[PDB]
């Protein structure tokens, strides 16, 4: 009777076949549906429909089945993925799910062939395709690791750019809060996808660097003691590099175009996320020396810097102290910068927060107690004058 | 009629991001300048044409993207939002003679394409990327690390859209947006409550609070800073 | 050889800065002349009651009447008159701005422009 | 350096940025098929001879007399004066020129520029 109603177009609307959808699926994730005819049909079908919830819920409900009856289900997507490439996302997605709820003695036997058809897949034109198939690789690391971490693990020495970034890529999945069985495999073998990986390419720098903040986020015990072979890597990261920038000029307009914005914001969020828990075992210096190069740097990092000094305002004041005279001129060149005209109205309220970001960020770290000395802080004009009360 | 064969492949060349010298800049602002320095107001008939050509690119465009799905879409969006304001832009420059040129959607050229850009996002497509950013938005809750730079430049648009006037970025993202964070927020809230003591949910809610402050720092508007918090 | 080959904006910048009775004399060398120094450009003495008819002709936004004695399209917003000439010719107006009336009796046409007239 | 100069009669000249920087669109910021070179030249004279411009009738006499040669000056430098997008100019060309048409009658501005209605707007103002 569910088949019934999903079949039927007429005077069905999506919630019905929506709730279909879902309780099909999982009344077939127990039970074995292997004797009943009409299910693939009707499921591909329901792929081809003008509405995104409906393709999620096929798409979930067509490996539902397959947990209950792996051997019949399993080659089936698996051949249906190669065969027809305009619907092969939602079949990955399905292998996903099952591979997500799936016994692991069940799907042990065929482990073999769900890795090899993710690695012949993992060369793609589709980006989400390669995500996609990063992802159902780093799910599918998490069983039997002692056997296929190695087969990872030796892909390092002459995988091309896709296969080493679709590496990088699986083991952020394996990382959770909680402890996991493979934490000191993980543990032993993160060095040499940190540290051996950190700079052979662009797109590699990247994904290793993702990875790393998703590391640090989540465990940061994996990383605790490579930080000192870490580090300068980091920093060396953190600079700006004039071979990317491709300026577009039109007329007396340009647009500046750069590449590497992505890896520095990366490597900011990276050293921001290293306050949380590995701020003990740092040097202070070379991390506010980096943070005042940054104060200079693209409009989107400025704010995250201005974050960062707000922070380190209440944490290690007297080394802020230090580098007291050197963290607000850049601060005042914020405040002071003015706009070229006929630009238009919202490049024109864009600084109005940025100015107002900088004004927070200095009376945040006016708070220090023996902050009395005064860089030329006494310039109240008109204008300057009214962000103060607007900061408070 | 005797002069649209120029300032019609020149207006296609602006919408390409190719490069274009100071020689092609004037002759097409002296187009435009001769056009409507004709005898006798004179030149408000050329506004039909243009709206007519942005809105046949659009809808051009927009057939290539109807199809993508969530982390997908947005990346397309984001990378035409900033070709197009820029285009937009450019072209504003060249009317420049035409723009006092009127004294009577929105009546002006880079309001024009602003106005154009807004029916363009009336569309389905639109709720799917803004599904597309809340999903983002719980994965950055669940731990994973995205890309902030994808949502930055989708909120600035909502920003820019419906001339700050904000009433575009508040009936579209910032209510659905606070319902997400709210039910969020008390699940999480209940299904700690349960298990562990409250000495490790007043750590944990401590830091949820920095997390959400750095959110609305890094790519939330500055008027969502009080509510939020509250 | 013909001079006239500018637009009318300029025109309408030097009526900016050109004196009113010259203009208003100078109006009539053509039927373009005349057709394009009716708009709103400075409109915004002796009154007469063709020169109430010829101010009616162009758009007024603000009236001008200190002491000086007095004897159909909505674009227009002591003397003692009858009513016909003062409102009689206004049927409707809800675009006032400014007015100076005194020694006058209220009646239909008055009251009728006064209850639509909300500019004020 | 130098902003472009050109015409369309074979002219081409050299301004200076600084000194032509005052007026509206080069400091925004040339095909000028509409302008003489000698009135864009006088365009640079007193751009650089009225370093405060603007973003008979109060109009200063030195500035009249080298632009004074026939009637067709003027109106090609308001002209060029409306495609610069300068407003000094502009208005005192503007005055200049309602200064000439003011002080005669309308027949005579018909004579020089190139009746029933005439009659009509003589007798239809008791103000004039």
């Amino acid at each position: 009777g569910q088949f019934i109603q999903d079949v039927k177009n007429s005077r069905s609307t999506d919630s019905i076949r929506l709730l279909a959808l879902l309780s099909l699926g999982e009344v077939g994730h127990h039970i074995d549906l292997s004797g009943q005819l009409e299910l693939k049909s009707v499921i591909l079908e329901a792929f081809s429909s003008p509405s995104e919830e409906v393709k999620s819920a096929a798409s979930y409900a067509l490996g539902s089945i397959s947990v209950g009856n792996l051997p019949e289900y399993l080659p089936f997507v698996l051949q249906e993925i190669t065969s027809q490439p305009k619907r092969q996302y939602l079949l990955l997605h399905s292998l996903k799910e099952i591979i997500s709820s799936a016994s692991v003695v069940g799907l042990k036997p065929y482990v073999e062939n769900i890795w090899a058809l993710l690695l012949k897949h993992c060369e793609c034109a589709e980006e989400g395709t390669r995500n996609v198939v990063a992802e159902c690789l780093g799910k599918l690391t998490l069983i039997d690791p002692e056997t296929l971490l190695p087969r990872l693990k030796g892909y390092l020495i002459s995988g091309s750019s896709y296969a080493r970034s679709s590496v990088v890529t699986a083991v952020k999945f394996t990382i959770s809060d909680h402890p996991q069985p493979i934490d000191p495999l993980l543990k032993n073998c993160i060095g040499d996808f940190l540290k051996t990986l950190e700079d052979p390419d662009l797109n590699v720098r990247r994904v290793a660097l993702v990875t790393f903040n998703s590391a640090a986020h989540n465990k940061p015990s994996l990383i605790r003691d490579l930080l000192d072979t870490v580090l300068p890597h980091l920093y060396n990261e953190t600079k700006v590099r004039k071979e990317l920038i491709r300026e577009v000029e039109m007329g007396p307009f340009k647009h500046t175009v750069d590449d590497g914005l992505d890896i520095r914001k990366a490597a900011f969020e990276c050293m921001y996320t290293l306050l949380d828990s590995c701020l003990d075992r740092l040097d202070i210096f070379e991390f506010l020396n980096h943070v005042e190069d940054g104060l200079k740097d693209h409009y989107d990092i400025k704010m995250l810097t201005f974050l960062m000094l707000v922070r380190l305002s209440t944490l290690c004041p007297s080394a802020v102290l230090q580098r007291l005279d050197r963290l607000v001129e850049p601060l005042r060149a914020t405040c002071t910068t003015k706009v070229k005209a006929n630009s238009v109205k919202q490049e024109f309220e864009k600084q109005d927060e940025l100015k107002r970001s900088a004004m927070r960020a200095v009376a945040a770290l006016l708070t220090i107690p023996e902050a009395e000395k005064s860089p030329l802080m006494s310039e109240f004009q008109s204008q300057i004058s009214s962000n103060p009360e607007l900061a408070a | 009629d005797q002069i649209w064969d120029d300032l019609r492949a020149g207006i296609q060349q602006v919408y390409t991001r190719q490069s274009m010298a100071k020689s092609r800049y004037m002759e097409l602002y002296t187009h435009v300048y001769n056009y409507c320095t004709s005898v006798h107001f004179v030149g408000l008939e050329l506004y039909k044409r243009l709206k007519e050509f942005l809105k046949n690119y659009l809808t051009n465009l927009l057939k290539d993207g109807e199809d993508l799905m969530d982390e997908s879409v947005l990346k397309f969006y984001t990378q035409q939002w900033e070709d197009y304001r820029f285009s937009s832009k450019v072209l504003n420059g060249i009317c420049a003679y035409l723009n006092r040129h009127w004294v009577r959607g929105i009546y002006e050229i880079y309001s024009l394409a602003l106005v154009t850009w807004r029916d363009c996002l009336f569309r389905p497509l639109n709720k799917q990327v803004t599904n597309a950013v809340l999903k983002l938005i719980e994965k950055e809750r669940n731990g994973e690390t995205i890309n902030t730079r994808l949502i930055s430049g989708v909120v600035q648009s909502y920003v820019e859209l419906g001339l700050p006037t904000l009433t575009v970025y508040k009936e579209s993202f910032e209510s659905q947006f606070l319902a997400d964070t709210e039910r969020f927020y008390t699940r999480e809230s209940t299904e700690f409550l349960q298990q562990n003591p409250v000495t490790e949910y007043m750590k944990k809610a401590e830091a949820r609070l920095l997390e959400e402050q750095r959110r609305v720092q890094v790519y939330l508007h500055e008027s969502t800073q009080d509510e939020l918090a509250r | 050889v013909s001079w006239d080959s500018l637009p009318d904006e300029l025109l309408l910048g030097i009526f900016s800065c050109l004196c009113l009775p010259e203009l208003l004399k100078v109006s009539g060398v053509c039927k373009r002349w005349y057709r394009l120094a009716s708009d709103e450009s400075l409109w915004q003495k002796n009154l007469h009651p063709d020169v109430t008819g010829r101010l009616l002709s162009q758009g007024v936004i603000a009236f001008r009447c200190p002491r000086s004695f007095m004897d159909s399209p909505f674009r227009v917003q002591n003397s003692v008159i009858e009513v016909s000439t003062l409102h009689g010719i206004l049927s409707q107006c809800s675009k006032l701005q400014n007015l100076s009336l005194e020694g006058l009796r209220l009646s239909d046409p008055i009251v009728n422009t006064l209850a639509k007239n909300s500019n004020l | 350096p130098s902003i472009k100069l050109q015409s369309s009669d074979g002219e081409i000249f050299e301004v200076d940025v600084e000194i032509a920087k005052q007026s509206v669109t080069i400091k925004t910021m040339v095909p000028l098929p509409n302008v003489n070179a000698a009135i864009l030249k006088k365009v640079i004279q007193w751009c650089t001879h009225h370093k405060d411009d603007p973003p008979t009738d109060d109009i200063p006499v030195w500035d009249q007399e080298f632009l004074k040669v026939d009637q067709g000056t003027l109106f090609e430098l308001i002209l060029a004066a409306n495609y610069l997008d300068i407003k000094g100019l502009l208005d005192v060309t503007c005055k200049t020129v309602a200064n000439m048409i003011k002080g005669k009658t309308p027949e005579e501005i018909r004579k020089t520029f190139n009746e029933e209605e005439e009659a009509q707007v003589r007798k239809e103002n008791q103000w004039c």
